[PDB]
């Protein structure tokens, strides 16, 4: 699909300011948090997985926690990396969602049909995973997560299916801090309201702070 | 009347060996003693170890094992002659002597997974957990009925047709005479049966990690109805088969199978 495409993009990079010119192009609605910006470009461009002989599996996905108090706009990242990344679904640690973390086995309402539905780590096997609220999981949502970023692999044992299928997607997480104010007086850990292995496994750590900046305000307000 | 065998070769030699297995006096005696404690105690189902019938008679222990219900019935047939010889007044008492089996089975001990189709109309000894269990009802196998108008008596027998082609002839009960007179049955005088449907699940330690497990269903018959209930770590021996399907005219060529105990164990 990519002829004139593929002729101009090398060109593009070529460019010289193309990294910059990428990071100011990620959320173009959204002003300010260049950090952050990067950050999405950085995981959205991926690394490279390598497996050292079959025994030493390394994940090649960038891991992106936003934890910020609320308006900081966590939500509009998420939808705009839904909107521009292939392969990009959008899964709330509440319960209001289309698909889930955890992968379950049943008759489906509409196709009345029985199925195996994986869960939304799963449906985005070679691409990215949306988790909103990121901080109010159940139990079994944080052990999905857990399994899936410590693996890369979701186990059903349910009915009778007992599979172990891949899932190697990259997360990109949002969080509110505990009391719903991040507080630089205590760390990341103890503010966030994870567990110290869910948050291990995040290679990008976006506090995203707000405080009353005049020109920072005057500039939101006007855009 | 109708059809009536005069010389079934076959049949003949399974009695004969059947009651020479059976006679046993001089081979210590084990199975003529255990016809005697079954006639003391009024019992009328022997159980026979397989690996003595197929020490003494291997030809027969593997026509037994793969041809189930003409070798049983023969060998129930060479029992109740045994019984009569022994003491004629228990064998008029009892109309047929049940034979169960029991031993090692080589390759007929199976589960409710692995008992696949290969092992319909062949003696299997299947092992399980009963799942579940049925009232134990009576089926009538012969129905006596009085005519007032005519002060008449009959008796209808019903064969036990179970694994067998029914007709409607058959399983009709009388409810007038020849000239419509009304009949009263006379349920004292009738001969009923007990019977008892049991299911029997693969043991869970026992059946693959993870799966769903594998059941079969078991008829029990009189002397055997209430063996076992619910959680019974049973061995049914038995004879797999074919539960024939309701008079059709389109058949869609699946057949429900069924294990016809013929003896039933417990821990
Ligand atoms: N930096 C920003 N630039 C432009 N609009 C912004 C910015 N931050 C927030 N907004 C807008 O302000 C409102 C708050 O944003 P949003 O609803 O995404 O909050 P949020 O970070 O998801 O909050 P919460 O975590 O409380 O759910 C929205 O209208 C959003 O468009
Ligand atoms: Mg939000």
């Amino acid at each position: 699909l990519t002829d004139e495409d593929v002729k101009m993009i090398t060109s593009l990079s070529k460019d010289q300011q193309i990294g910059e010119k990428i990071f100011a192009s990620i959320a173009p609605s959204i002003y300010g948090h260049e950090d952050i910006k990067r950050g999405l470009a950085l995981a959205l461009f991926g690394g490279e997985p390598k497996n050292p002989g079959g025994k030493h599996k390394v994940r090649g996905d960038i891991n992106v926690l936003l934890c910020g108090d609320p308006g900081t706009a966590k939500s509009q990242f998420l939808k705009y990396i839904e909107k521009v990344s292939s392969r990009a679904i959008f899964t709330t640690g509440q319960g209001a969602s289309a698909v889930g973390l955890t992968a379950y086995v049943q008759r489906h309402p509409v196709s009345r049909e029985w199925t195996l539905e994986a869960g939304a780590l799963v449906l985005a096997d070679r691409g990215v995973c949306l988790i909103d609220e990121f901080d109010k999981m159940n139990d079994q949502d944080r052990t999905s997560i857990h399994e899936a970023m410590e693996q890369q692999s979701i186990s059903i044992s349910k009915a009778g299916i007992v599979t172990s299928l891949q899932a190697r997607c990259t997360v990109i997480a949002a969080a509110n801090p505990i009391g719903g104010r991040y507080d630089p007086s205590l760390t990341f850990s103890e503010n966030v309201d994870l567990t110290e292995p869910i948050i291990s496994r995040f290679d990008i750590l976006c506090v995203v702070r707000d405080t009353v900046d005049p020109v920072q305000d005057e500039m939101l307000a006007r855009f | 009347a109708g059809t009536v065998v005069l010389d079934d070769v076959e049949l003949r030699e399974a009695q004969r060996d059947y009651l020479d297995f059976l006679d046993d006096e001089e081979d210590q005696g084990i199975y003529q003693s255990k016809v005697r404690e079954l006639i003391s105690d009024n019992q009328y189902r022997l159980i026979v170890n397989v690996n003595d019938l197929r020490r003494k008679n291997e030809k027969r222990a593997n026509r037994l094992l793969n041809n189930a219900f003409e070798e049983l019935v023969a060998f129930q047939r060479a029992l109740k002659d045994f019984v009569a010889s022994i003491d004629a007044t228990y064998a008029k008492q009892y109309e047929e002597f049940y034979v169960g089996l029991e031993g090692s089975f080589g390759s007929k001990h199976v589960s409710p997974r692995t008992l696949t189709s290969c092992f319909l109309s062949c003696v299997v000894c299947v092992e399980g957990i009963v799942t579940k269990c049925s009232l134990v009802r009576p089926k009538v196998v012969r129905s006596v009925h009085y005519c007032p108008a005519t002060k008449k008596t009959i008796e209808r027998r019903y064969s036990d047709l179970t694994t067998l082609v029914a007709f409607p002839s058959s399983s009709v009960y009388p409810t007038k005479d020849e000239e419509n007179n009304p009949l009263e049955t006379e349920y004292g005088l009738s001969v009923y049966k007990d019977h008892q449907t049991i299911t029997i699940q693969e043991m869970p330690e026992k059946a693959p990690a993870g799966q769903l497990p594998r059941s079969v269903d078991v008829i029990l018959d009189d002397d055997l109805v209430d063996k076992a209930k619910p959680g019974d770590r049973v061995q049914v021996v038995g004879t797999y088969r074919c539960l024939p399907g309701k008079k059709g005219g389109y058949t869609s060529g699946t057949f429900r199978t069924v294990l016809i105990a013929c003896n039933v164990k417990q821990m």
